[PDB]
């Protein structure tokens, strides 16, 4: 499947686990911010790799980042 | 088998063989059904169409010719 | 691994379609593989360089085998200028009766394709007379093929294979290629010139069973190692000399006369043997700067260590590049592919204007096949020397081990370079378009006056600095008294001056307004297709829409429509970019090329000076005027033995226009539509009892471009090779 | 917590579609999606075209999970309701997917913990070549 | 009449070659 | 799909139908009947309809007509 | 120049005397009096005029019958290059340096993209006539020309 | 109609549609015929090499062959540009 890496750059906006079509991220208590969470990539199994969570990233750079790798009937968005 | 004729057309003919092209002097693909229209409305004035005295069009007249000038204005 | 491709689990764990796509692509890709180490690269690659040999010695055999077997040759060395070589024989069974009969050229019994490679005017010159003679070469070639694989074989058992560190020995693998791959090798050619190839072109046979007894010349090594060499150039062949003959012969076998064989149209033979005699010399010498085992010799490192301009313009100048390259086997084929592919380009700028086989200035049709042949090869091997200098940018390339030193600094000031490749781009594209329509519009008008044909005098200039005497100028060795001309006097510079001065061939020809504005054509071509290779060979490790562009390698499909917007971002898509436009480039310079030397075997070089100033002429006295001929390689009438030309006239377009829907519509489409009949399959009786065992999806992102791309190119290659070939040997 | 179980609930009141479960779902996976309505109403099927959403609970099997969030987070919208999706498999064991954390993933929560995350952020990482030949990647890291 | 070499070459060696390769590609160890 | 149809429509009416026509019936056609035995091979729709034809327009520099040589090229 | 000058070339008058003759046929079909006659002889008048300025500025022609350009730098024909460059250098500079006066008057302010889809005519006409002295741009390059940041 | 974890091929529609089921409405001894002369290329492995080496040689065999088109024939070749 594809890798989903965070960085301690977040700031806890929470927008890409709100824009995640197949429920990748979620928020985890933290810090490193006036938010106090962080976001987290627990399912990277189900991930397709549309990048709707780099796409709405506040952070200077990315704070999410999606890399691409080995590919799995999941990640291939295939209903067949 | 559209194009494909097109390029079987080709290939036949560039190795010298035209008669197994499809064409009119080969293997013939004659468009039966919009020929045999286009013979009723060649008969369709007086026949079926008493009201009209010639045809509808020039291209479905089919012994009929108009010229104006040196050039030709419409034929079957 | 578990099944194919089994160089990658990853890739095989894949249960779609694109498993067996991706896996035949990735294959020589090495460094990828699972389980690469450093030792196991250097020794695959090694093995394949083995294989590669075994593939060339094995597909010249196959030309000397075919040549002796169905072509003529015997035929053609009695008369060259009349007598069509024959490539081989055509057995196919769609031939209908017309195309046997039109084919069967040549003097054949049946039909047969006509060579254009110039096999023959080679193999000739170098000596070669009758199909005994081929055989035992494609016998030769054909044993030296099998010690490729037997070699191959053999450094890949663990008892053979080399260590890294021997691949890293530089000094001593430079050492030997210059001394003896470049010199031996260079001055054991010269050999076979003085006791074959020369005496054969005096009428006198010399193979293996009688060059022993048989002395290459009179005097026999006495003068050589007297050390009065002289002697070798005393009695030159004359200038009624008939090629494979004794009439006129002479007996030197070292000369350097200059310009041309009267009869044969080129080089002299006693003039190459005396070339690659004194060009071993320097490769031999030159072989033994470097330090081995001896105590004696240059480190390649310290030198480069020592290469600092003080007052630090430069920073730490070249230090650390020695292991940045030595450690870095993509910089090493950049490197390889740029001065390969420049030397690429010198063989087609001087072949075609320094005939060196006996009778090919003659055949017009193989001049203009092998000079369109190696400037394709050049272009194609130029991309490649830019698509591997940012694979190392991303691959190989240590920032901290390379600090401030050349390389570093490249990527330091990277807008500075990029943007005025962009200028002189620009400014060339401007004015030269800018021209050439400007003179459409004049002749539109029908005022030809009033053009814009600036002359191209500074080249003009050159030509008369060589010694030609058009233009006047009273330039050097175009003046007499010219303290060059007076100290090559008598040399090298009647045969020079005599040669640049002939109206037929092709050294130096007259150029005009037309010539300057296709070579500001050809220098937009040059700038722009640089211009992107090396914005993408800069911008591999990054840029502001994409700071980390490393971490993602080399080739992926993009980043996303985020930030903007970010499809074709990859240094890989830059190098796709890059091939349009260098085969856009190509095709401006075999185009001119082209269209200058039929005109001038024509005898109207007229034609060309005033049509080849506005874009109208190029379309209406080049290309549709040469196609005449070629598009009526069959007819409703009949066929020709051109029809094959047509039909690859048109495959070429086919092919090219095919590739045009894999570049324009892009793969969300196409996968939508393949799921809609993985629902057919299913739903469908009779068969849905058959079930696929790799999941039919859409082509991926990158492999999209890649087949977009190879359609394009091989429709373009194709099609102007019909139009080259068809147009030239119609007429000849 | 322990998630919610099923399943014997009725299905939504639909005509049929050609988006339907194929052959991967009986034989990788498939997928089901449930909820309780408060109101027999009229929803857009992700596959298809119309549905009638039955009043109480409901269950909807669907392939590839997408489907199921796309119709789930159309269901928190647009109408208050709430959702819950399993992964079934085809031996019969089942999953629990989403929310799968007492409370949804926008929320954060104290019982989760973190996957995947560098405490170096920023584009800190290696060079390629450092991590030349180690299985590695610099991400990963 | 050597020229019967062109269908081995021409037909024969690819059906073969595909239908191995097919065999290989589609193996599952 | 447009420009098969235009390109279809150009030469079977300069082919069959337009041309000139003298006081003794003979009629000479614009390019003499070659659509039926020609435009079924796609190198005589290459050939025999394109490069053909377009001479004009690549001919019409210093004419009237030399506005649509422009315009060719420009369009190209 | 390897040409031969234009005055003495006689594929140059060639050139004249055809390009006269196909004018001059057209003449026939109208009559005298008239509209298209006048045209057509006042496009003759043209013709001849120009092919007689060629000529009297020396301009050399090639075997073609056509004037062609030296730009080699020679003397004699600067008019052909050199002088309407110099010309074009000015206004380039000036079109830039007007152009880039305006970009700073705009820059500290506001909402500076305002201005750069809204032109300030008033500001724009201010600065229009600074570009005939732009070759003292040279004194700012002594001092403030370029940022340094960069 | 349903779905129970009980009978997931249920649930997912695993279902032999068109399946016949029904006894061989094919006549005895008809099918003994075909069931002892079409045994040999019934063990797979064996009937790819057969069709491979049959197929390739017999294709080989038509290799002998008239009317296909083994002749240039007496026909003057031409010569036919600057000549050869
Ligand atoms: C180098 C490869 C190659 C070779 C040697 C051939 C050879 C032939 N082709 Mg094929 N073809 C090819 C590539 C090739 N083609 C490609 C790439 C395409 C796609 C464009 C085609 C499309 C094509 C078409 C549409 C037709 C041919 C036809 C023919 C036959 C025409 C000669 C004839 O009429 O005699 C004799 C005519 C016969 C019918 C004799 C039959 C030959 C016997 C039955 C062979 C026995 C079967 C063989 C053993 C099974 C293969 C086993 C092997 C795979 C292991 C000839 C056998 C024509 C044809 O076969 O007629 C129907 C024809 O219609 N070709
Ligand atoms: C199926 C093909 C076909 C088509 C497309 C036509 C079309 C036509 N017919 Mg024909 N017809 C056909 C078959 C067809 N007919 C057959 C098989 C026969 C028997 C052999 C006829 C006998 C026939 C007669 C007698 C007349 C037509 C007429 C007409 C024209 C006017 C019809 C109308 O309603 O106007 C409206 C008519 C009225 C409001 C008055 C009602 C009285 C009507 C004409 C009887 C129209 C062009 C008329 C005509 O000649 O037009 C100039 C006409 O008089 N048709
Ligand atoms: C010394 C010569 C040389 C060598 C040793 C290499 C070696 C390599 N290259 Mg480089 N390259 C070269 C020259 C060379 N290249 C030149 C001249 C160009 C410019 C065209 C390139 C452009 C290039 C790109 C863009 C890439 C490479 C890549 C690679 C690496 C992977 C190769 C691979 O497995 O893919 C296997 C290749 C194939 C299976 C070939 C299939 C596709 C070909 C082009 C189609 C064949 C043409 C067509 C079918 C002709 C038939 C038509 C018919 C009608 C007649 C490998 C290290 C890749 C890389 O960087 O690694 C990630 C990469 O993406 N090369
Ligand atoms: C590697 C370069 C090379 C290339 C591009 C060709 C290409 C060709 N060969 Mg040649 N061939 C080669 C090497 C090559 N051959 C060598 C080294 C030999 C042994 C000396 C032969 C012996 C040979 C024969 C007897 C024939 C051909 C024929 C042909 C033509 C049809 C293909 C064929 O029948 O298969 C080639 C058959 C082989 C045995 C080649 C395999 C040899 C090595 C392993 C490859 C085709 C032009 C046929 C022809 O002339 O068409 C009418 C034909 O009858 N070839
Ligand atoms: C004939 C088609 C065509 C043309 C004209 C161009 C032109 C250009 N390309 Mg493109 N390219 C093409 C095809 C073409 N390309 C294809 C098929 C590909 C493969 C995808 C590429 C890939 C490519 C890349 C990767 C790059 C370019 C770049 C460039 C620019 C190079 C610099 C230059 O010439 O300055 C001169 C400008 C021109 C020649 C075009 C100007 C057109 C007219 C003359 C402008 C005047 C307009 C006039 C007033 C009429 C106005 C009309 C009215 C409605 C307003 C230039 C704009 C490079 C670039 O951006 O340069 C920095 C760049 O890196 N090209
Ligand atoms: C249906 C149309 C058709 C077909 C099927 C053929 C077929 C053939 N032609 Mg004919 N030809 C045609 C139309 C056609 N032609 C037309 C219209 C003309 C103009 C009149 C010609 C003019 C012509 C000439 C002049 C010649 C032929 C020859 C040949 C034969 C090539 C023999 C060969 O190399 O083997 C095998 C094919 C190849 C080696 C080339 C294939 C290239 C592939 C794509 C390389 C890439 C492979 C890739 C790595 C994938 C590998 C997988 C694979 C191994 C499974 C073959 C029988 C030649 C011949 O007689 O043989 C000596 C010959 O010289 N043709
Ligand atoms: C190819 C490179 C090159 C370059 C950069 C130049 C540059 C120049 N040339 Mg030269 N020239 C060249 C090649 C070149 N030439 C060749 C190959 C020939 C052979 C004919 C000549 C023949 C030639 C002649 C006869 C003359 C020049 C002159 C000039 C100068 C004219 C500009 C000026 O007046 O000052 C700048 C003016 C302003 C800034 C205002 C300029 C320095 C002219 C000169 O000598 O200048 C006084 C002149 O008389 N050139
Ligand atoms: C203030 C106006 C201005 C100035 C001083 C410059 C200056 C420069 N440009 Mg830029 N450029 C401009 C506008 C300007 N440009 C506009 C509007 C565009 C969009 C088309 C561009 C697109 C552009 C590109 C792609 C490149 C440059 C480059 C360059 C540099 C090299 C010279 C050159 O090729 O320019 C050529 C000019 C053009 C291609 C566009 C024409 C610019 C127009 C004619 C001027 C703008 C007039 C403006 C509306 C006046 C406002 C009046 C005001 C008082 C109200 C130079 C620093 C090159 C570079 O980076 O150098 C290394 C480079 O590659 N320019
Ligand atoms: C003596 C003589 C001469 C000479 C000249 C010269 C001196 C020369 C030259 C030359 C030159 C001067 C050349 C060049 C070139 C080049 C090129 C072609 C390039 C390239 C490249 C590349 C491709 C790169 C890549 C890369 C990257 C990008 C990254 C890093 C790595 C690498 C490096 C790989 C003359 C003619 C005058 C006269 C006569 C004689
Ligand atoms: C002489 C001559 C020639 C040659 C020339 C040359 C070769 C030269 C050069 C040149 C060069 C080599 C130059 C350079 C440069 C540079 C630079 C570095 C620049 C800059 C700039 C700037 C900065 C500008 C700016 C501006 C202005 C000033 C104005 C407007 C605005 C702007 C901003 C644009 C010829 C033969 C052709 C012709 C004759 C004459
Ligand atoms: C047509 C098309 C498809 C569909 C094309 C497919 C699925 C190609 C499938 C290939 C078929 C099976 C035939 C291929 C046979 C070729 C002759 C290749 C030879 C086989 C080997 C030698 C490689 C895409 O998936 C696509 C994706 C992205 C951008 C553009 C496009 C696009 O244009
Ligand atoms: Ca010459």
């Amino acid at each position: 499947s594809h890798s989903v890496k965070i960085y301690d750059t977040c700031i806890g906006c929470t927008q890409c686990v709100r824009a995640c079509p197949t429920d990748v991220l979620e928020m985890i208590p933290w810090g490193g911010c006036k938010a106090k969470q962080i976001a987290s990539a627990p399912r990277t199994e189900d991930c397709v790799g549309c990048k709707r969570c780099e796409s709405a990233c506040p952070t200077d750079f990315l704070s999410v980042r999606v890399y691409l790798w080995h590919e799995t009937t999941r990640s291939m968005g295939l209903a067949y | 088998h559209s194009f494909g004729l097109y390029i079987h057309n080709d290939t036949m003919s560039a190795l010298g063989r035209p008669q197994d092209m499809f064409s009119d002097t080969a293997i013939q693909l004659q468009p039966v059904f919009a020929q045999w229209i286009q013979n009723t409305h060649a008969l369709a004035p007086g026949t079926t169409a008493p009201g009209a005295t010639a045809s509808t069009s020039l291209t479905w007249g089919g012994g009929d010719l108009v010229a104006v000038g040196n050039k030709v204005a419409l034929l079957p | 691994a578990l099944r194919l491709p089994r160089f990658s689990q990853g890739i095989a764990q894949d249960p779609t379609t694109r498993r067996i796509w991706f896996g035949i692509a990735t294959a020589h890709d090495f460094e990828s593989h699972d389980d690469i180490t450093e030792g196991r690269l250097y020794q695959n690659i090694f093995a394949s360089h083995f294989g590669q040999l075994a593939i060339i010695f094995l597909w010249t055999s196959g030309n000397l085998f075919h040549v002796a077997w169905q072509g003529n040759f015997e035929a053609w060395v009695q008369d060259p200028f009349h007598v069509r070589p024959i490539a081989h024989a055509i057995w196919d069974p769609h031939f209908g009766q017309p195309a046997v009969e039109a084919f069967t050229r040549g003097g054949a019994l049946g039909p047969v394709n006509i060579a254009y490679s110039g096999v023959y005017q080679w193999w000739y010159t170098i000596g070669l007379r009758t199909n005994e003679d081929l055989y035992t070469g494609a016998i030769f070639l054909l044993f030296l093929s099998f010690i490729s694989l037997l070699a191959g074989w053999l450094h890949l058992q663990p008892k053979w294979k080399p260590s890294v560190s021997w691949f890293k020995n530089a000094e001593s693998r430079l050492n030997h290629h210059l001394s003896g791959l470049f010199g031996v090798s260079s001055l054991a050619w010269a050999g076979h010139l003085v006791h074959v190839a020369i005496p054969g072109s005096r009428g006198e046979y010399v193979r293996w069973n009688n060059f022993l007894d048989v002395l290459p010349y009179p005097q026999g090594l006495g003068p050589l190692l007297t050390g009065q060499w002289n002697l070798y150039a005393q009695n030159p062949s004359s200038s009624n000399h008939l090629f494979g003959t004794t009439q006129g012969a002479g007996t030197a076998i070292l000369t350097i006369l200059g310009g041309f064989h009267p009869q044969t149209q080129s080089l002299w033979l006693t003039d190459m043997a005396h070339h690659h005699l004194a060009i071993a010399f320097l490769f031999l010498i030159g072989g033994l700067m470097y330090r081995t085992n001896f105590g004696i010799g240059h480190s390649i490192k310290y030198i480069l260590e020592a290469h600092i301009p003080p007052g630090g313009r430069l920073g730490r100048g070249h230090k650390g590049l020695y292991d940045t390259i030595n450690n870095s086997i993509h910089f090493q084929l950049g490197l390889a592919l740029a001065s390969l592919g420049v030397i690429t380009s010198l063989v087609a700028q001087h072949m075609y204007s320094l005939p060196a086989y006996a009778f090919i200035a003659q055949d017009f049709t193989t001049q203009a096949a092998l000079y369109t042949h190696h400037q394709y090869i050049a272009g194609f091997i130029m991309t490649g020397a830019f698509a591997h200098g940012p694979i190392f940018f991303i691959r190989d390339y240590n920032p901290e081990q390379n600090a401030d030193n050349v390389l570093a600094r490249m990527l330091e000031h990277k807008e500075a370079i990029i943007s005025h490749l962009s200028w002189a781009s620009l400014f060339l594209g401007f004015h030269t378009l800018g021209l050439y329509v400007h003179n459409d519009v004049m002749l539109a008008f029908g005022t030809p006056e009033k053009q814009i044909l600036i002359e191209p005098i500074f080249a003009q200039w050159i030509q008369s600095a060589h010694g030609k005497t058009s233009y006047g100028f009273d330039v050097l060795l175009s003046s007499t008294n010219g303290p060059a001309l007076n100290a090559g006097r008598n040399i090298w510079l009647p045969g020079w001056l005599n040669a640049i001065n002939e109206n037929s061939n092709s050294l130096f020809l007259t150029i005009g307004p037309g010539d300057f504005l296709v070579h500001h054509a050809i220098a937009l071509g040059l700038h722009t297709t640089t211009l992107i290779l090396v914005k993408g060979a800069l911008d591999a490790r990054g840029s502001k829409l994409m700071p980390d562009k490393k971490d993602f390698g080399y080739s992926f499909p993009c980043d996303g429509p985020g930030r903007g917007g970010t499809c074709d971002i990859s240094a890989w898509d830059d190098f796709y970019l890059a091939v349009f436009w260098m085969l856009n480039t190509i095709g401006w310079v075999t185009f001119y090329w082209h269209w200058k030397h039929i005109t001038l075997w024509r005898g109207n070089v007229s034609q060309f000076n005033e049509s080849s100033t506005y874009l109208m002429g190029w379309l209406r006295d080049y290309l549709w005027l040469n196609s005449s001929q070629l598009i009526n390689g069959y007819t409703p009438l009949v066929c020709n033995s051109l029809s094959v030309w047509a039909w690859m006239f048109l495959f070429g377009h086919l092919v090219w226009a095919t590739g045009f829907m894999f570049l324009i519509s892009w793969r969300g489409y196409w996968q939508e539509l393949i799921e809609t009949l993985a629902w057919a399959h299913e739903r469908t009786p009779l068969a849905n009892l058959i079930r696929w065992r790799d999941k039919p999806v859409a082509l991926s992102i990158v492999q999209a471009r890649l087949v977009g791309l190879v359609h394009f190119s091989v429709g373009y290659i194709f099609t102007y090779a019909a139009f080259l070939i068809a147009s030239t040997s119609g007429k000849f | 917590t322990p998630p919610e179980l099923d399943p014997n609930t009725p299905s939504p009141i639909f005509g049929g579609s050609t988006g339907g479960l194929l052959r991967k779902a009986q034989v990788e996976e498939f997928y089901v999606i449930t909820w309780e309505s408060p109101k027999e109403q009229i929803f857009e099927m992700p596959t298809g075209g119309a549905a009638i959403m039955r009043e109480g609970p409901n269950l909807l099997k669907l392939a590839r999970k997408e489907q199921c969030l796309a119709l789930g987070t159309r269901l928190r919208s647009k109408y208050k309701i709430k959702y819950q999706f399993y992964r079934v498999f085809p031996s019969g064991e089942v999953q629990y997917l989403h929310p799968k954390d007492g409370v949804y993933p926008e929320k954060v929560n104290p019982g989760r913990q973190g996957v995947g995350v560098n405490f170096r952020s920023i584009g800190k990482n290696v060079s390629p070549i450092e991590v030349k030949f180690t299985g590695k990647q610099p991400y990963d890291l | 009449l050597p020229s019967l070499f062109v269908p081995l070459v021409g037909l024969l060696f690819p059906a073969v070659a595909m239908a191995s390769l097919f065999l290989h590609v589609e193996k599952r160890l | 799909s447009i420009s098969v149809v235009i390109f279809h429509f150009s030469w079977k009416m300069q082919s069959d139908v337009w041309g000139t026509i003298n006081d003794q019936g003979v009629v000479t056609h614009i390019t003499t009947g070659n659509f039926a035995q020609s435009s079924i091979t796609i190198n005589g729709w290459l050939r025999d309809f394109l490069w053909a034809q377009a001479s004009q327009v690549i001919q019409s520099y210093g004419s009237s007509l030399s506005a649509y040589g422009l315009f060719f090229l420009g369009a190209h | 120049s390897g040409l031969t000058p234009c005055k003495e070339s006689k594929q140059f008058a060639k050139r004249e005397k055809q390009s006269i003759k196909k004018l001059e046929s057209s003449l026939k079909i109208y009559a005298a009096d008239s509209a298209p006659a006048l045209a057509i002889n006042a496009t003759i008048e043209k013709t001849k005029r120009r092919f007689d300025n060629y000529a009297k500025q020396g301009l050399l022609c090639g075997a073609d019958g056509l004037p062609h350009l030296i730009v080699s730098g020679d003397q004699r024909h600067w008019g052909e290059f050199i002088t309407p460059g110099i010309l074009f250098l000015y206004i380039a500079g000036w079109i830039g340096w007007v152009g880039r006066s305006y970009l700073i008057a705009i820059r500290d302010e506001k909402k500076p993209t305002q201005k750069e889809i809204i032109i300030d005519v008033p500001l724009a006409s201010r600065l229009v006539f600074r570009g005939f002295s732009w070759p003292i741009a040279a004194y700012r390059e002594l001092l403030n020309g370029e940022l340094v940041a960069k | 109609v349903y779905f129970d974890l009980e009978d997931i091929g249920n649930t997912t529609g695993q279902w032999d549609l068109y399946g016949s089921d029904a006894p061989s409405p094919y006549s005895p001894l008809q099918s003994k015929f075909f069931e002892t002369f079409a045994a040999p290329f019934t063990k797979r492995g064996l009937l790819l090499k057969f069709l491979i080496l049959g197929g390739g040689s017999t294709l080989a065999y038509f290799s002998t062959t008239a009317s296909g088109d083994i002749l240039p024939i007496v026909k003057g070749p031409q010569l036919p540009p600057k000549l050869g």
